[PDB]
């Protein structure tokens, strides 16, 4: 079901695209896995914790 | 982890690649290979090193 | 040895376009398109909206009466604001409207320089048939990323506590990205195009952004204890009175160095101070160990 | 105050002087090691991977 | 709303042929895409000559034994590529390795010319075994803007244009008075003796603002 989603948002079936350092602007060699991941921020914040 | 994977993956070879067996007089212009996107990084050739 | 130039410039969009390089040589195509890429997120003018006083407004974290949006959010709606100035640097402008309904960003008064390139932009929306909202807007123009929290340090009296300060968004990039395909000129072995397709706010033009971008991008490559501290104080650390101060400053009469070289005579031969000043002056230069009449011969060293 | 000047100072003491760094679970007399300090703008302590 | 220029450059460099150049003061980011581009151009684009193909006197082929010399040809080959050859005005030129006797076969054996210069005369092109043995060859050089392989050419030994032997960049943190982080680049790079490094660098960027020369 999630490939069949991914069929239907013109992306592969992989879930790994082509990435390019942002830096040298080459090409990484073996495709790497992209997505969108839910991410949480808990409260131990370093200016609290130093 | 990350710098064992490198040299892991930095030292191997593979059956077939850029450059494969041919010679080179040094790691210097090997590098210089491989950099330029002639040479596969791992690649079964033979170099002339001290 | 032939050297690049740009072709045809597709603008599809108010948004973005895609620019183009014929001549390029083998593998410069990367060289310049990544490099060109950098210096097109990272550094150009941008004009974001910096300062904001708002009417019945202390501080970001209140509500005002008739708008439903918080003042926080309208400071973070207004920082999403394109608009591009000419011949000024920073420019302060003014919004007003009232009753019910949505404030966009056409309903600021125009200036000269002023060019909103989304009208239709939501700042706040209008709850209430007699409502009403005034604001300054200072926009200036700036690189790079400058959060409202660096932004203080200077200083220097930012007392009208109506000001909210807000972090500077300026940069007329979003996306860039470069792809080059192989490109065959008439008569060449093997030649590269450089297809640069970016995305803007509309608030820069692509050939300037592309222009700028190397003009830069080359630019880099252009090389490849006696006396007391106390004296140099300003007059305001002295905390005088207003009349006292701006008399002074009236005088030529800018740091403490200058006041205690000053005598009695010749204070009180000028066009403002009377013996009430006067008495205030060695009242507080007494205090911290001045006084009227003190030489400190060189004045001033460097 | 924090003066412009100040800075520079502590680039001075700090050059040849090492810290100490430690963590919670002292076990090995590794558990405590000393490094030279490298100054860092952020509140986070930065900690060489191969240790 | 100016721009920063670097003004504490430092040249610190390791015998003749090799170099470590640093550049104090760059804006975030400016350090990556400076040392990158340079780096893209000074190895993969460079003017110079050394060899591009070798006639073989003996054999006809890049495999084979010659009689006094146990190094395979292609061995020889390598040794050839490690020739530094500047030559001037003449575009193309060829010379040869006329030299016989019970030892090695230098750099020095090889003909003189007028407009070939050999700046390595120590450089090893192979050995010569006991007696005669029998051993003189053409060599032909040719230009590059970059490296082109032996290979590469499909309409042999593998050539090398660009004296880079060796190019990287550092990026580390640059400290400069109130401004917080600024970029610190170092260029180090390693050449065929031919072009100094130093010198190599400027040509090398030169290219770069040649690029950008319709533009700004």
């Amino acid at each position: 079901e999630i490939k069949e989603l991914l069929k239907l948002g013109d992306l592969p079936t992989s879930g790994q695209i082509r990435l390019y350092d942002g830096r040298t602007g080459e090409q990484f060699e073996r495709p790497v896995t992209v997505g969108y991941m839910y991410m949480l921020k808990l409260n131990h914040l370093v200016d609290d914790k130093m | 982890q990350d710098v064992v994977l490198g040299l892991y993956y930095m030292t191997r070879d593979c059956v077939n690649a850029k450059g494969e067996g041919m010679v080179l007089t040094g790691p210097k212009e090997a590098e210089r290979l491989y950099r330029s996107g002639l040479a596969s990084l791992h690649a079964r050739v033979k170099v002339r090193i001290t | 040895f032939l050297k690049p130039r740009l072709v045809d410039i597709e603008q599809v969009s108010s948004t973005h376009a895609k620019v183009t390089l014929e001549p390029l040589e083998r593998g410069f195509g990367h060289t310049l398109g990544n490099a060109l890429r950098r210096i097109l997120l990272s550094s150009m003018p941008g004009c974001a909206v910096t300062e904001v006083e708002i009417d019945g407004v202390l501080h970001e974290y209140s509500t005002k009466e008739g708008v439903q949006e918080d003042i926080l959010e309208i400071l973070l709606n207004l920082k999403g604001l394109a608009v591009r100035v000419q011949g000024k640097d920073e420019v302060i402008l003014t919004l007003n409207k009232s009753g019910i309904g949505p404030v966009t960003a056409a309903d600021i008064t125009h200036d000269g320089d002023v060019e909103i390139v989304k009208p239709q932009h939501v700042i706040c929306h209008l709850t209430d048939e007699n409502a009403s909202i005034s604001m300054r807007i200072k926009v200036q123009r700036g690189r790079g990323y400058v959060p409202a929290s660096t932004r203080i340090h200077s200083e220097e009296d930012e007392r009208p506590i109506g000001r909210l300060l807000v972090d500077a968004c300026y940069s007329p990039v979003e996306r860039i990205a470069y792809n080059v395909e192989a490109a065959r000129v008439e008569q060449r072995t093997d030649l590269d195009k450089l297809v640069i397709e970016m995305e803007t706010n509309g608030t820069i033009d692509p050939e300037e952004a592309i222009r700028r971008a190397a003009t830069i991008l080359a630019e880099q490559l252009e090389a490849f204890p006696e006396f007391d501290p106390i004296l140099l104080r300003p007059v305001d650390d002295l905390e005088l009175t207003v009349r006292s101060a701006n008399c002074l400053k009236a005088e030529a009469i800018h740091y403490i160095g200058d006041l205690v070289q000053r005598t009695e005579v010749e204070l009180l031969k000028t066009p403002n101070l009377g013996k009430k000043s006067l008495t205030e002056i060695k009242d507080v230069l007494a205090s911290r160990g001045l006084s009227l009449g003190m030489r400190l011969e060189n004045w001033p060293p460097a | 105050r924090e003066e412009a000047v100040v800075w520079d100072i502590l680039d001075e003491v700090i050059r040849e002087h090492p810290v100490l760094l430690n963590r919670a679970p002292t076990l090995h007399r590794l558990g405590i090691q000393a490094f030279e300090p490298v100054l860092i703008e952020g509140k986070a302590i930065q900690l060489h991977p191969l240790v």
